[PDB]
C-alpha cells in the first residue's frame, strides 16, 4: 500500500 | 533487556508520528506495525518493518503471518515481546495497539528465537 506499508494479510504494498 | 528498534533511529520522532497520522486516518480498520526481530536471535530479519494489519486478527494468527515472512522453518519457535512482555493470546492486535501504540501512532513489536529478549 502507501508509503511503503504491506498488508499484512494479501501482501499488497 | 530492553526493546530497542533499529527504525525509530532511522526515522526521527516527528517524521514518525506525521506518518502515523496520515496512515491511521488512510487505514482505519487496520493497525500499522514496526516488526523487527530483537538483538541477539538467531533467525534473521525481514524484508520489510512495515505491515498494516487488520484490527480483528488475533495476535497468534498475527504471529503465524509473521512466521511466513520470515521463511521460518515450522519447527524453529519464535515468541514476540511489546514494551518487554510476551503480549496475550486472546487480544487481537487492535486490542493489542490500544494498550501499547507509541506517540508516534505506531506499535511496535520485536520477535526472537528465545522466550527472553535479551538473549
Ligand atoms: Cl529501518
Ligand atoms: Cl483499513
Amino acid at each position: 500500500l502507501e508509503d511503503g506499508w504491506v498488508d499484512i494479510e494479501t501482501g499488497k504494498e | 533487556g530492553s526493546m530497542k528498534f533499529v527504525y525509530k533511529e532511522e526515522h526521527p520522532f516527528e517524521k514518525r508520528r506525521s506518518e502515523g497520522e496520515k496512515i491511521r486516518k488512510k487505514y482505519p480498520d487496520r493497525v500499522p506495525v514496526i516488526v523487527e526481530k530483537a538483538p541477539k536471535a538467531r533467525i534473521g530479519d525481514l524484508d520489510k518493518k512495515k505491515y498494516l494489519v487488520p484490527s480483528d486478527l488475533t495476535v497468534g494468527q498475527f504471529y503465524f503471518l509473521i512466521r511466513k515472512r520470515i521463511h521460518l522453518r515450522a519447527e524453529d519457535a519464535l515468541f514476540f515481546f511489546v514494551n518487554n512482555v510476551i503480549p496475550p493470546t486472546s487480544a487481537t492486535m487492535g486490542q493489542l495497539y490500544q494498550e501499547h501504540h507509541e506517540e508516534d501512532f505506531f506499535l511496535y513489536i520485536a520477535y526472537s528465537d528465545e522466550s527472553v529478549y535479551g538473549l
